């Protein structure tokens, strides 16, 4: 079943117990912080064999 | 706990895992903060149960 | 409710 990838993650989030605005009210931040971690993950295998 | 779900004409709240259309109202939603900061917020007249009863 | 109740 299709779903909007914002909307999956505020499920994801109210799983854990946090009411669900909190994704909405800081999307941009959450995925500056994703998409910050994956580029750690590539430096780390870029080094660490 | 359901999804906010559109019919192209109206809009309900329905749970996840079985299509129910409810009409959106203050005893099915909860709030917080406003309008400006949600990504893809939309426009919609929220009903609630007690207006009618301002007899008293 | 009765700050609506006032009515
Ligand atoms: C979206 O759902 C609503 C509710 O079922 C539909 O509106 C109803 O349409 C019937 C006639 O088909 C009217 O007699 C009712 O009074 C309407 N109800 C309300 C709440 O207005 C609407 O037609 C549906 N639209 C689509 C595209 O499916
Ligand atoms: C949702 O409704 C609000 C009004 O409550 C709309 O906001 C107005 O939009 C016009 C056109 O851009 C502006 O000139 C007004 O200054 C706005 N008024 C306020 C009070 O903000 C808004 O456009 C609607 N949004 C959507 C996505 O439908
Ligand atoms: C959804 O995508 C369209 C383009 O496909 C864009 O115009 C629109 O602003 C987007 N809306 C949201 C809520 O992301």
């Amino acid at each position: 079943l299709q779903i909007p990838f914002a909307m999956q993650m505020a499920y994801r989030f109210n799983g854990i117990g946090v009411t669900q605005n909190v994704l909405y009210e800081n999307q941009k931040l959450i995925a500056n912080q994703f998409n910050s971690a994956i580029g750690k993950i590539q430096d780390s295998l870029s080094s660490t064999a | 706990e359901g999804v906010f779900v559109s019919n192209g004409t109206h809009w309900f709240v329905t749970q996840r895992n079985f299509y129910e259309p409810q009409i959106i109202t203050t005893d099915n939603t909860f709030v917080s903060g406003n309008c400006d900061v949600v990504i893809g917020i939309v426009n919609n007249t929220v009903y609630d149960p007690l207006q009618p009863e301002l007899d008293s």
